[PDB]
């Protein structure tokens, strides 16, 4: 699916001759409660992350970009992607990085005097420009060159930050309602508890290990060997809505200890009534808008693209690895269009553009693989899963009394679940754990059987410095110069390590299907 | 929209298809110079 | 060891001459730090219980006896068995049905106006009479009639009571300190706090829950294969003691939540100085003792010698199986000698008689144990441990300002340790979980492959109504009469049994070994 | 002992020996019957 065809959007044309065959197949192979259990999981696990980002976004933009703008825009890109991409399976969200961006622009805008949100439009009016022509020379080709080092490294270290922000919305739990000997009993309640409480730090942290551990345990309990199979696996697929459920109950039934829930907006309105509209003009709102920003958009626009590509071509690679057993075909050059395109569209009503996050897509492969009697028998590839998840997250608004009783700590420790659940097809995160082992213990593998021990402990240190630098970089404010730092690490691949190690060597410890040179 | 906002000469659709089609004519005369090259 | 020699005292020089020809052994076989961890871990799991039933007799009896009396009684008697008994595995302690039987005859002492502790010292002295014409009748011998059958469902019981005791100590605590909007911020501490604390109760459930998961991912490191193996095992013996220190630690550096520590004596002296001191006289302390319950004395001392008995040679048969690889031989008449014995001179000198204890006996057997490359090795059967184990036992006394930072809830998970570990040895909690599992996933045991399922099942659950039998009587106020009910047990097996199963099945179901009939 | 107890003509070495010494007569007749049953 990466060869260079040489026509006119000849990547286009072959990504729909691949898939759209199978569109019957996308809608009958959803009959299945494994299907329903997984929309269950990606709705809250695309919501929370949404409502998160869109009270951050609306804190840090003067709410000209909130929580109902990036859930109407949630909803719509997932609809339309899963109605029409080449790869469901993935989950369009918003990101970190993405944030980043906003923040920095919208610091730009505000220190020249300019529109941020007529800003926005110039520059998702320039990411149409740059999709097609990406497309029209088939440009997604290069993802060809990004082996399974650059993979892994990437969703290694997306993992490691997923995991390391839930443990720090814990921590900050803890900082605002400390454990103290005297509390004061009057603290106003709206809109948020302006002082510590007591018995709410440590209730969200109960919460959140019994999540955790209710979920490990249900997930343990359908490789087990108890109960009837078919009801110990239709158990072990809802084994994440399970312990939503019982937490949430368990939460609902202690009245007095206040935990924080899951808070939407009233209505389908914008966020700022003041700032703008449904429909922002590009000519400006306010004032005119510069002649000059409208032609220097480009950049921004180009690191845009830039993350937007890396981040869905990396995912689109992680989640179609031919050891997982993905017997539909993805394509790169269709879903890259319909995401970058959607974000310009959606950068005109003034709402945030998306990308196919790695954790939410990973987990919602993972939650539609079926386990054969240890090895990856098949996957539930269908296009309802993706598109009940976008209804479900649209309608979240109208579904408040249901949302407002859920902690986020169950949440949390559901975010946990999936962080660690996301290790288990990396080879580099075994690797790692290869560290801490005897020689003697390691599994039959062709990079242990063909390769000398501490030739392999060096090579996966190779990585780690890799992860070192770029957790570097993210703790910096030059944090949107990750995807340049994560490119960078094809050419160590292709360059610098062939110098210190052999052929066989780096096929065996670098394989794009794990085989033995 | 909302509030007061600025009057311009080109309403919403207008200009965004004015932009398009810019956008398009763009895009347009790539594909035609594209074509033009790797045959000469 | 349980035959009949028809020798006066035969039974006892027998076992004398079986156990102290490896005295020498019993020294040098300590120098290992497993022992050293199971001296650590002996240690609370002894102390601990032996506080709470302190506390609660002294609540119970008006301080005639209480928490030093019953701290200088273990640390004499557990000294006294390591040094002289055969089996020194085992633990000597207090237990719950002998504070049931000090309520009933503390009651029956305050009804009638006797002196309680009298009463005692003429209990222990019939005591004394019972044991020794039982070892010079070789009485000890009608325990091979008890079989796999009533051992293993009396240490089923015991380990499901102290995970209920367990558990409800927690919902104490929490029912103490309840989950509230609002608390008052002045309430007195000394002695106890008479109120109501923010935080108190989630602490202590968070503390339980973290030594719970320490105790058993050390336990699992143990059989990991991670680290290098020398190092590896001597993490995972000083499990218990690693994860204790640690939740200590943790709870030492939340200096504004209250938790409820451990509480010692001040010093060695008796519990109420105006009840009694050190010595008791037989005839009488404020007024002269009746004639008449000098001979009535002898049927309580008949209760206390059934329930003491039935206790120390149910926990001997269970430490001293075959398959758990004890190559050094047991003494059931020496130990039980010394056990009464022991009973009745501590009965002199106001203190209370002791039992060998299945669940802590159990786990200093299991502590001691080493596991080959899965399968039982060799186990570490020496003097020293439980000499160690009664000396620090005896010093918690001078050692209050160690104990004092130390909180219950870290015991209370150390204690949920040791009765999920309490049921790994045990057939009736693997054919319990075998009601849950379809017949192809049985193991591979003599009784699976030669007794059908249902008969199986039929056979377990047979054995569920006689627990559920059991443990009703415990809850009722005739709770002494547990001794004969689990006696009738041996009936159940020896004649009504066979009416519905055959000898093949009764073999494999019920082996003393664990062998194919 | 502790506070005023009442006075005994034996004290409790005295009656404890006394006691003991009672036991220990008792256990030599049990045994000197079961050594003379089993053997007429
Ligand atoms: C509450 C459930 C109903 C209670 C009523 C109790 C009555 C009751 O439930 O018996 C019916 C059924 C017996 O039928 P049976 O043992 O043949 O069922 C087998 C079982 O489902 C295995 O899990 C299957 O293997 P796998 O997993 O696919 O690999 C196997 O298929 P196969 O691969 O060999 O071809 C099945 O044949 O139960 C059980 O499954 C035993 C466990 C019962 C445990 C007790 C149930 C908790
Ligand atoms: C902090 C430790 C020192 C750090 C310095 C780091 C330097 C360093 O520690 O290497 C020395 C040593 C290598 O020596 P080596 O691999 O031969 O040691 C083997 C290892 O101890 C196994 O556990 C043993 O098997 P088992 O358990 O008895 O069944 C085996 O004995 P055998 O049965 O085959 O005859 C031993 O041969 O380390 C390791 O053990 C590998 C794991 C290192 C993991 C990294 C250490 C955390
Ligand atoms: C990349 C896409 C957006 C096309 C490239 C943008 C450039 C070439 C075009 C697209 C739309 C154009 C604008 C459309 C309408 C007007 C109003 C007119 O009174 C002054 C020029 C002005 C303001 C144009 C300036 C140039 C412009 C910004
Ligand atoms: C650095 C920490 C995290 C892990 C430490 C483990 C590494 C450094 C150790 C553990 C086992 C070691 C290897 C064990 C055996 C040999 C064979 C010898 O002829 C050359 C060195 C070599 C190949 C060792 C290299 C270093 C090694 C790989
Ligand atoms: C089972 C053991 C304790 C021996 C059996 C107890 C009986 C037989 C004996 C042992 C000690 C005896 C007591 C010892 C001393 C005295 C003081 C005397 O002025 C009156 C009788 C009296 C009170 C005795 C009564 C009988 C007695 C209680
Ligand atoms: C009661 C709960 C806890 C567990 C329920 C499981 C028990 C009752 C079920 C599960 C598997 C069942 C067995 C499966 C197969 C057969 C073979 C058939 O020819 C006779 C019945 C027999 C032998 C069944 C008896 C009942 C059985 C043992
Ligand atoms: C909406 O934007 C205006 C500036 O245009 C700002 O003053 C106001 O605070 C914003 N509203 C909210 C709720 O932040
Ligand atoms: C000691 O015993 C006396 C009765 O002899 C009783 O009044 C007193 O309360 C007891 N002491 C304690 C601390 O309970």
């Amino acid at each position: 699916p990466l060869q260079q065809t040489g026509q006119l959007f000849g990547g286009l044309v072959r990504d729909i001759r691949r898939r759209y065959p199978y569109y019957l197949s996308d809608i009958t192979d959803a009959f299945s409660p494994q299907v329903l259990a997984a929309v269950i999981f990606i709705y809250f696990a695309a919501l929370s992350p949404a409502i998160t980002f869109g009270g951050l976004l609306g804190e840090k933009t003067r709410n000209q970009m909130g929580v109902s703008e990036l859930l109407i825009s949630t909803a719509v890109q997932g609809i339309l992607f899963a109605l029409l991409g080449a790869q469901p399976l993935l989950v369009v969200g918003f990101s970190g990085p993405l944030l980043v961006f906003e923040e920095a622009f919208f610091s730009f805008c505000e220190t020249n005097g300019l529109e941020y949100i007529v800003g926005r439009v110039w520059i998702g009016f320039w990411l149409i420009l740059l999709v097609v022509l990406v497309v029209a020379f088939e440009g997604s080709f290069l993802v060809r060159f990004i082996s399974r080092y650059t993979q892994e490294i990437f969703s290694f270290l997306i993992s490691l930050i997923f995991i390391y922000e839930t443990f720090s919305k814990l921590i900050k739990i803890f900082q605002d309602h400390p454990l103290q000997k005297t509390y004061n009993y009057n603290v106003l309640m709206v809109p948020k508890p302006q002082g510590p409480l007591p018995n709410t730090a440590l209730l969200s942290l109960v919460l959140m290990a019994g999540t955790f551990f209710f979920a490990m345990m249900l997930r343990k309990f359908k490789n087990s060997s108890y109960f009837p199979g078919k009801l110990r696996r239709v158990i072990g697929d809802f084994g994440v809505p399970i312990s939503i459920l019982i937490m949430v109950l368990v939460d609902f039934f202690i009245q007095d200890t206040y935990t924080q829930k899951l808070s939407v907006p009233d209505g389908f309105k914008v966020s700022n009534s003041s700032a703008r509209g449904w429909v922002i003009h590009p000519l400006g709102l306010r004032s005119e808008f510069p002649i000059w920003m409208m032609f220097a958009s480009a950049l921004p626009a180009l690191l845009v693209f830039i993350l937007i590509f890396l981040e869905s071509q990396i995912t689109t690679l992680i989640v179609s690895k031919p050891e997982r057993k993905m017997v539909k075909g993805s394509g790169f050059h269709l879903d890259l269009l319909l995401v970058v395109g959607m974000g310009g569209v959606a950068a005109l009503f003034g709402m945030p553009w998306l990308s196919a996050t790695t954790v939410r897509s990973v987990t919602h492969a993972n939650a539609l693989t079926v386990m054969g009697k240890a090895q990856i028998q098949e996957v539930k590839e269908q296009r309802i899963s993706g598109l009940l998840v976008a209804v479900l997250v649209g309608l979240s608004i109208l579904m408040e009394p249901i949302l407002s009783r859920i902690p986020l700590a169950v949440l949390f420790g559901i975010f946990l679940y999936m962080g660690v659940t996301s290790l288990s097809g990396i080879q580099l995160f075994d690797r790692i754990l290869l560290l801490f082992k005897p020689p003697k213990y390691h599994p039959d593998v062709p990079y242990v059987k063909r390769v000398k021990t501490w030739r392999m402990h060096l090579f996966t240190g190779i990585q780690i410095i890799c992860l070192a630098v770029l957790w570097v970089v993210k703790s910096t404010p030059a944090s949107l110069a990750l995807p340049f730092v994560l490119i960078l690490t094809v050419p160590l691949r292709r360059v610098l390590l062939p110098l210190i190690f052999r052929n066989v060597e780096l096929q065996c410890l670098d394989a794009d299907d794990a085989k033995a040179t | 929209g909302e509030r007061v906002q600025l009057a311009h000469h080109f309403s919403e659709p207008e200009i965004t298809l004015i932009i398009f089609g810019v956008m398009a004519g763009v895009i347009g005369t790539i594909l035609l110079i594209s074509y033009g090259i790797r045959r000469l």
